[PDB]
């Protein structure tokens, strides 16, 4: 039961550390988007940068 | 861990490079001074008038 309940914290660690992990209100491992698109020339192409869910 | 990243971002989102700066004001510093000497090149040209009268 008390290797148990350490497993139980440390998951829940997981769930949380991977859920503030934002930047200016947008993140790419907290797998709410699929991807995310940056300026790469004057024109408009996207540096495309597809998400990882952690 | 994850307020130094944060505090890093901000900093790389808002801090300049200073290395560049400098060679800017280096190159507006000469370009003010030879904008003086321009304006004064200006400022001397209605004077030979004076000789034709």
């Amino acid at each position: 039961n008390a290797l148990k309940s350490d497993f139980d914290s440390l998951r829940d660690q997981i769930t949380k550390a991977a859920s503030n992990a934002k930047f200016n209100g947008v993140s790419i491992a907290d797998g709410t988007t699929t991807k995310l698109s940056f300026l790469a020339n004057s024109d408009g192409s996207a540096f495309t940068v597809t998400a990882k869910t952690l | 861990k994850l307020q130094d990243s944060l505090d890093a971002g901000v900093g790389n989102l808002v801090d300049a490079d200073l290395a560049k700066e400098s060679a800017k004001l280096q190159s507006l510093q000469t370009k003010q001074q030879l904008g003086v000497q321009a304006l004064s090149i200006a400022n001397q040209s209605s004077s030979s008038i004076l000789s034709l009268f």
